[PDB]
């Protein structure tokens, strides 16, 4: 429930992620005194993330993993602006994800494996680990599938409203479009720029 | 005390020694913070240009021995942008290659890079020492993944 | 002695091996609350391993090394079924 929450801006320091599991969650870990639990927060009016309570991060600091700092090109100890976000107001009607394209790459070149990766299983894992989260094009993620670490970049996103029988909306590559993941989004996996994932 | 006296050269000599003893003692983050001060104190000074490349390299090396490859990459980018002499230098290329090897978890590649760099600019005892810990960290990660 | 032991099925999460000696042993490390000592347990009705008491693994979780996950094509956090095994029968 996002109806009521303190929208005041806060300047927060970027730091190393507390540990690997939180990075695998891809969620801004915040203290209870910073922001409520399980709400979408925007950072610099571009980068949206879900907040989860974390006692290991003091109030006034925001935790990020490597891929997010690659997405925004941030440094450690660099200050960022954080505010409340309301995608439903911003988009109006296109609140869901209809079709999402994901480039998959090997994080480590020496960890190339000839295994046959099931796209359905990847979609199930993406949906299982990530529900009701806001994603944008060029946003990066680290995925753990069968012990194998992958970098996922959302090359393009299509935003559709509930009730649209056909996806007549144009697929947008611009970072402006954002949507909410659902149990029916068409996930299309493409090879990464390295082109090593089979 | 030299820095209070505005004697930049003597201060830099002392901080080179201090940051170097700190890196050999495993205090790599604090050594990097002194490699950073030396960098700022030496920017724009034509007399320190040769030393400046050296400082950038050492900073990255400490950041690689602290397993913070991201900071090493940032130091490389900073040096490439701020000092053209460092941009085209063998030291910058060497630091890039070391960062790439650390990211790939390939200790043998980093060994090849060290030997190549040794052929053209001898690695003094300090660089060999720090590089050996970088190697050990990569190998330990490989073994932990096994 | 395998004559008497609780055969009731458990759903356990796969996790990283606690360390290298634990992996070198190639026998499932389980909590005492999970299963007795030195008894053969089957997993997915296919993968058999010898149990050893381990206090570093909480009850309700099973430890695996990389080769075993290769054998079963499993993930970290993947849920697997575990039961008693009796090869002699």
């Amino acid at each position: 429930d996002m109806t009521n929450m303190d929208t005041r801006t806060r300047h927060l320091k970027v730091s190393n992620c507390p540990n690997n599991s939180y990075a695998l969650a891809n969620v801004a870990a915040v203290s209870p005194n910073d922001f409520p639990n399980n709400i979408y927060i925007i950072i610099d009016n571009l980068f949206v993330f879900t907040t989860r309570h974390s006692n290991d991060i003091p109030p006034g600091t925001i935790g990020f993993n490597g891929n997010q700092r690659t997405w925004g090109g941030w440094s450690l100890n660099q200050d960022v602006q954080a505010k409340a976000f309301d995608l439903f107001k911003y988009s109006g009607k296109q609140s869901y994800l209809g079709s999402i394209d994901i480039d998959i790459s090997f994080r480590a070149r020496g960890k190339a494996v000839s295994t046959v990766f099931d796209q359905d299983e990847l979609a199930k894992q993406f949906v299982r680990c990530y529900e009701s989260q806001i994603f944008s094009p060029t946003q990066y993620l680290i995925m753990e599938f069968q012990g194998h670490f992958f970098d996922l970049k959302i090359r393009n996103v299509q935003a559709i409203d509930l009730g649209d029988i056909e996806p007549t909306s144009a697929v947008a590559t611009g970072i402006e479009t954002k949507g909410i993941l659902t149990k029916q989004t068409q996930i299309n996996f493409f090879k990464g720029r390295d082109g090593l994932v089979n | 005390w030299y820095a209070q006296d505005q004697s930049v050269a003597l201060s830099n000599k002392c901080f080179i020694k201090c940051a170097d003893l700190k890196a050999l003692d495993g205090q790599y983050i604090e050594a990097s913070d002194i490699y950073s001060k030396l960098i700022k104190s030496s920017m724009g000074n034509r007399l320190s240009q040769w030393s400046l490349k050296d400082y950038f390299l050492k900073k990255g090396l400490c950041q690689l021995a602290a397993t913070d490859a991201v900071a090493a990459a940032r130091t490389l980018q900073e040096g490439q942008s701020e000092d053209p002499n460092f941009a085209d230098s063998r030291e910058s290329n060497f630091l890039k290659s070391l960062i790439d090897a650390v990211n790939e978890g390939d200790s043998e590649q980093l060994s090849e890079h060290c030997k190549e760099f040794d052929n053209f600019m001898r690695l003094d005892k300090w660089k060999i020492t720090i590089l050996n810990k970088i190697k050990e960290s990569i190998q330990q990660q490989e073994d932990d993944l096994l």
